[PDB]
C-alpha cells in the first residue's frame, strides 16, 4: 500500500495534467521559441 | 567427608542434599501456561536468514526421531511463513499486473497478436534484473522485489 | 538521471535506496535493450 | 556469586583497557550485572566484515584473560556475532511421558542445542531453562555437628 | 612472601552470592546481591593491611 | 501548494506491519523475586488465552529474562498470533493488538508491562525519536554521575514542542553489605581464604569439577539448600573452623548493614555511562529534540560529558539535477529541452503527495521512490511530446 | 598417561561441546586413542577459506582451554590445515660418525 | 624477586579505572653488591638468616 | 606383495597404488558411520555394529 | 537395529549438466542457421 499509493497518485496526476492542460506543450512553445 | 573417632564414616549425603537438578534456575519457560524448554535462535551479523532458518529443521530434522515418549516439536515466534507470504504476495501482483497489462492492450489493440509484443516483452526484462542483481550480489530481498513490480 | 543519482546511498540507508534505483536500473537498460532488440524484431516479424 | 559492583571492575574494566588496537570502530558498550554477568558490544563501519571484525576483538580481549579471577577463565567466555533479533524460537513440551520444566531444558540441551549453534551460521544459541548438573544443597547445622566447612 | 600475601587476601574481590538465590524457596519476596571484598582505594588503606 | 503538500507531510523511514507474531516484556519494582514475577507471567498469558483466542495461536512465557538485561525481576512473553486469514479485521490486526493488550496492563496490574508490533525495521532508527548517553568523564563516581541524570531528567519534564524522556534500567536496588573485621578474624584464628569460600560456595555458587551424566561431560555445582540463605540472619548458621581445630561463627567476626548500590553499570567507551531513551516531541522531529538537548546536558555540573527519509536526499537528489539536463541534451542538443521535461517532474509529484496525504501513509523509503519512478514516467510522457514534435 | 576413556571425555568432549558458532561446515569428528592423544576434523564447504575457517575453530576452542586438565595445557594444542597425504619425506641418515 | 625486580602483586581501584599495585623496596636497600646482606629471611625454625 | 603379505605372516599388511584421486570418492565403493543417538553406552553400541 | 541407533555418511553430475547442452545448442543453432532444419540437422 505504501507503494502504489504514493506512485498511483503521482500517475494520475502525471498524465492528466502533462498531456493536457498544464506544459508538456506550454514548455516547448516558451522555450524553444520564447525569446529564441 | 571424615571419619570421626569412633570409626563412623560421614559421607556427602549426611552434611548435604544430592539430586541432579539445573546449572541455573535463574530462568522458567512455560508454552501456553505448561513446563516446557525451547531454543531461541539468534543471527550471525550477515547470516543467510531464510537459508540458515531453513537449515535449523534440516539438522533438527535428524533429532525429531530418537525422543522418548512424549517430547513434541512446536512452534512459536517464527520469521519463516512472513518470508513464504511477502513473496506469495508481489509474485501475485506481477501475475495480475501482467493479465491487467493484457486487457488494456486489448482494448486498444484489437490486434489480438498485437495483445502479445508488450505482453511478451517485460517476462524477459524481469528475469534479467534477477540474472543483474545476482551478478551484483543482491538478493530476493524485500526491497528489490518492490523493484521488480514497480 | 534520477534513479542512479539517489543510488548513491547513505550509511543504514544503504542498500536502501541502492537496490531502489539499480533494481529498475537495471531493468531500465534491459527494457530499452529488449526494446532495442526483441521489441524491435518481434514487432516486424509479426504485429499484423 | 559476584555482585554488580565486583564484575564491573575485574572483568568488565580489565578488558575494557585490554580491547584496543583494533581496524574499523566507532564506539563500545557494556553492561554488568548483579547476577554477576557482563557482556561488551563494539559496532563497527558499515559494509565491514564480521569474519575479520571478530578475530581482532577475540585475539586481544585473549591477552587480559590471565588478569582475571579464576572462576571467570573456567566460566563461558565467548565472541560471536549480535543480532538482538530471534527468528526461529522452537519451543519443546511433553505430553504422554511426563517431565519438569528442567527434564526438557536439559535433554534440549544435551542433544539438539549443540548441533543447531554449529549448523549453518548461527550466531548464538539462546536456551530456555538449563542444562544438568550434579547439584549439592549443604546443609549448614549438619556441617557443624560432625565439624566442617565447605 | 608475607607481605605480597596479605595483598593477596585482604586486597581483593570477592563473589559472595544473593539473598533469595538462583533457586529459591517458593513464597520469599525479596532478592538482593551480597557484598563481600574490596578492591581498596587509597593509599591510606594500604598503609593499615596487618 | 505542493510545497505545502510536502514540508507539513511527516518523514518516516519504514511503515511497521503485522507480522503475526509480536511480543512483550515484564519489569517488576526493586528487588522483586522470582515467586513474583511468575504471578504477573500468569496474569499476562490470561489476557491472551481468554480474552484472545480468535488472535492468539501460542504464547510462550519466560519468567528472568527482560530484553534490558536478566534478573527475577524481568520477564517477556513471545506471542504467536493465528494465520492471517483466519484473522481479519483491523483489531484482529497487530495495530490493535498491542493497544487494549497495552491498556490493559497499565489497567488491572501494579507493575510495568508493555506490547509492541516488532519493529520489521532495524533495531536503529525510528524516526523523531532518540539514543542519548550520558559519560562521566572526570574522576567522579557512578553516585555523583547518578544525580546528573536526575537533573538531565528533571529538567526536561520541568520545561518541555515537548519530549518524552526516561531512564534506560538501572534500577538501583540495595545490597547486603558484610564488612568482615579482618584484625578480629585472626585472634578467633581464621584464615580469610577460608571464610571467603564458605559465602562464596554457601550464597553463590562454585564451579568444582566436572563429572560425566549418559556420556556428555557436565559440571559438578555446589551451594546450599535454600532456606538457610534467604535472609540476613541465616548468616549465622554458617560456622566455619578455626586453626585451634573449634567452629566459629559469622556473627563473631562479621558485620552486618545495608547499602545504597545499583544493579547495574553500564560504561559507554571505556567509562561509566547512564543511558537515556527519550523520543522527540508530538510536535517536533529529531534534528530539533537532539539540538534541544546537547543545551541541557552542557548545562549539567563539571566532569560530566556525553555522546549519541535521511539528510540524505538533499544530496542525492542535487544529483539527480545535473545528470538529467546532461542526459536531456546527450540526445536533446539545443538548451530548450533541457528546460521542457523539467517541468512535469512536480507535474506528476503534486499527486504523488496529495494521494498519501489524504489516505493514513507518510514520507518513507517507498514513497520516496514512488516519487522517483513517477518522475521517470513524467519525463518519458514529456519526452514523446518533445522528440517526436522536434 | 591418560588412557582411551579418560582423553574422550575431559579434552575430547570439552572441546566438542565448545565448538560451535562457526561459519560453512556440515561435519565433525573425533579420535580418542589410548596413548592419550585426541584430535578432532571439521570438513567445510568446497571453495571456503582455510585462511579463515582455521581462525573461528581455534579461537572457540580457546574458550574451553581452562575447563581443560593443566596438563594437557601445557602439552601441545595445534590447529593447522589437514591434507592426509605427504609429498617431500626427506630421510636423513648416518654413514661415517655413526649415531642412533 | 620481589625486592630488587619487581613483583606484580594484585589489582586494586583507583579512581574508577583497575590499576596494578607493585612492590619492590625503598631504592636505597638495593642499589649495590653490599645492600644484600640487609634482607634477611626467615627459616623454617621461627628465626631470620642473612 | 600383498599375496605373499598373506601367505607367509600371521598379521595383516596390503599394499595399495596411492589414490591419485582424492582420499575421497573411490566409485563402487564406501563410507558409513554408525551414531548412538540416545543415551546408550560405547559397550551397547558394538553389539549393534556386530 | 535397536533403538537409539542411528547413521550418517562420473556423477549425478552429468544427467543436468548434459541437460543445458541439449539446450544451448539448439539456440547457437539457430543463432546462424534460423530455420527449424538446421537446428535438427
Ligand atoms: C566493490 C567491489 N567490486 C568492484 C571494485 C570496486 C572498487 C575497487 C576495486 C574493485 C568491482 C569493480 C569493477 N570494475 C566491476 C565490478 C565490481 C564488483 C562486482 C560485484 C561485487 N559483489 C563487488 C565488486
Amino acid at each position: 500500500n505504501a507503494v502504489g499509493t504514493g506512485v498511483m497518485g503521482g500517475m494520475v496526476t502525471a498524465t492528466v495534467l502533462a498531456i493536457f492542460f498544464v506544459p508538456v506543450f506550454f514548455v516547448v512553445v516558451r522555450r524553444r521559441f520564447s525569446r529564441k | 567427608l571424615k571419619v570421626n573417632q569412633d570409626g563412623s564414616r560421614v559421607l556427602l549425603r549426611d552434611v548435604a542434599k544430592i539430586e541432579l537438578g539445573g546449572e541455573n534456575y535463574d530462568i522458567i519457560a512455560e508454552f501456553n501456561g505448561q513446563p516446557a524448554s525451547g531454543l531461541g535462535i539468534k543471527l550471525a551479523t550477515g547470516a543467510n536468514a531464510l537459508d540458515t532458518a531453513a537449515a535449523i529443521r534440516a539438522e533438527l530434522a535428524k533429532m525429531e526421531p530418537f525422543f522418548p515418549s512424549g517430547l513434541k516439536i512446536v512452534y512459536p515466534y517464527d520469521t519463516t511463513p512472513f518470508v513464504k507470504i511477502s513473496i506469495h504476495e508481489v509474485v501475485k501482483t506481477l501475475v495480475e499486473a501482467i493479465i491487467l497489462v493484457f486487457l488494456v492492450m486489448y482494448l486498444f489493440l484489437q490486434n489480438f497478436r498485437a495483445t502479445l509484443i508488450p505482453t511478451i516483452a517485460v517476462p524477459v526484462v524481469l528475469l534479467g534484473t534477477f540474472a543483474v542483481l545476482a551478478a551484483f550480489g543482491f538478493s530476493i530481498n524485500t526491497l528489490t522485489m518492490f523493484g521488480m513490480v514497480l | 538521471a534520477v534513479f542512479v543519482p539517489m543510488a548513491f546511498f547513505g550509511g543504514s540507508t544503504g542498500a536502501i535506496y541502492r537496490q531502489f534505483s539499480i533494481t529498475i536500473v537495471s531493468a531500465m537498460a534491459l527494457s530499452v535493450l529488449v526494446a532495442l532488440i526483441l521489441t524491435p524484431a518481434l514487432c516486424a516479424t509479426m504485429l499484423k | 556469586g559476584a555482585d554488580a559492583k565486583t564484575v564491573q571492575d575485574t572483568v568488565t574494566q580489565v578488558i575494557e583497557q585490554n580491547m584496543n588496537g583494533i581496524d574499523n570502530l566507532m564506539y563500545m558498550s557494556s553492561n554488568s550485572d548483579s547476577t554477576g554477568t557482563v557482556q561488551i558490544t563494539l559496532t563497527f563501519e558499515s559494509g565491514t566484515d564480521a569474519d575479520i571484525a571478530q578475530v581482532q576483538v577475540q585475539n586481544k580481549l585473549q591477552l587480559a584473560m590471565p588478569l582475571l579471577p579464576q572462576e571467570v577463565q573456567q566460566q563461558g567466555v565467548s565472541v560471536e556475532k549480535s543480532s538482538s533479533s530471534f527468528l526461529m524460537v522452537v519451543g519443546v513440551i511433553n505430553t504422554d511421558g511426563t517431565m519438569t520444566q528442567e527434564d526438557i531444558s536439559d535433554y534440549v540441551a544435551a542433544n539438539m542445542k549443540d548441533a543447531i549453534s554449529r549448523t549453518s551460521g548461527v550466531g548464538d544459541v539462546q536456551l530456555f531453562g538449563s542444562q544438568y548438573a550434579m547439584r549439592i544443597w549443604m546443609n549448614p547445622n549438619e556441617l557443624n555437628k560432625f565439624q566442617l566447612t565447605p | 612472601v608475607d607481605v605480597i600475601t596479605a595483598i593477596k587476601a585482604q586486597n581483593a574481590q570477592v563473589a559472595a552470592g544473593q539473598l533469595g538465590g538462583t533457586p529459591p524457596v517458593k513464597g520469599q519476596q525479596l532478592n538482593a546481591s551480597i557484598i563481600a571484598q574490596t578492591r581498596l582505594t587509597s593509599t591510606e588503606e594500604f598503609g593499615k593491611i596487618l | 501548494g505542493m510545497a505545502y503538500l510536502f514540508v507539513r507531510l511527516p518523514s518516516s523511514f519504514l511503515p511497521d506491519e503485522d507480522q503475526g507474531v509480536f511480543m512483550t516484556m515484564v519489569q517488576l519494582p526493586a528487588g522483586a523475586t522470582q515467586e513474583r514475577t511468575q504471578k504477573v507471567l500468569n496474569e499476562v498469558t490470561h489476557y491472551y488465552l481468554t480474552k484472545e483466542k480468535n488472535n492468539v495461536e501460542s504464547v510462550f512465557a519466560v519468567n528472568g529474562f527482560g530484553f534490558a538485561g536478566r534478573g527475577q525481576n524481568t520477564g517477556i512473553a513471545f506471542v504467536s498470533l493465528k494465520d492471517w486469514a483466519d484473522r481479519p479485521g483491523e483489531e484482529n490486526k497487530v495495530e490493535a493488538i498491542t493497544m487494549r493488550a497495552t491498556r490493559a496492563f497499565s489497567q488491572i496490574k501494579d507493575a510495568m508491562v508493555f506490547a509492541f508490533n516488532l519493529p520489521a525495521i532495524v533495531e536503529l532508527g525510528t524516526a523523531t525519536g532518540f539514543d542519548f548517553e550520558l559519560i562521566d568523564q572526570a574522576g567522579l563516581g557512578h553516585e555523583k554521575l547518578t544525580q546528573a541524570r536526575n537533573q538531565l531528567l528533571a529538567e526536561a519534564a520541568k520545561h518541555p514542542m515537548l519530549t518524552s524522556v526516561r531512564p534506560n534500567g538501572l534500577e538501583d536496588t540495595p545490597q547486603f553489605k558484610i564488612d568482615i573485621d579482618q584484625e578480629k578474624a585472626q585472634a578467633l584464628g581464621v584464615s580469610i581464604n577460608d571464610i571467603n569460600t564458605t559465602l562464596g560456595a554457601a550464597w553463590g555458587g562454585s564451579y568444582v569439577n566436572d563429572f560425566i551424566d549418559r556420556g556428555r561431560v557436565k559440571k559438578v555445582y555446589v551451594m546450599s539448600e535454600a532456606k538457610y540463605r534467604m535472609l540476613p540472619d541465616d548468616i549465622g548458621d554458617w560456622y566455619v573452623r578455626a586453626a585451634d581445630g573449634q567452629m566459629v561463627p559469622f556473627s563473631a567476626f562479621s558485620s552486618s548493614r545495608w547499602e545504597y548500590g545499583s544493579p547495574r553499570l553500564e560504561r559507554y567507551n571505556g567509562l561509566p555511562s547512564m543511558e537515556i531513551l527519550g523520543q522527540a516531541a508530538p510536535g517536533k522531529s529529531t534534528g530539533e529534540a537532539m539540538e534541544l538537548m546537547e543545551q541541557l546536558a552542557s548545562k549539567l555540573p563539571t566532569g560530566v560529558g556525553y555522546d549519541w527519509s535521511g539528510n540524505q536526499a538533499p544530496s542525492l537528489y542535487a544529483i539527480s539535477l545535473i545528470v538529467v539536463f546532461l542526459c536531456l541534451a546527450a540526445l536533446y542538443e539545443s538548451w530548450s529541452i533541457p528546460f521542457s521535461v523539467m517541468l512535469v517532474v512536480p507535474l506528476g509529484v503534486i499527486g504523488a503527495l496529495l494521494a498519501a496525504t489524504f489516505r493514513g501513509l507518510t514520507n518513507d523509503v517507498y514513497f520516496q521512490v514512488g516519487l522517483l519512478t513517477t518522475i521517470g514516467l513524467s519525463a518519458k510522457n514529456a519526452i514523446l511530446i518533445v522528440e517526436f514534435a522536434k
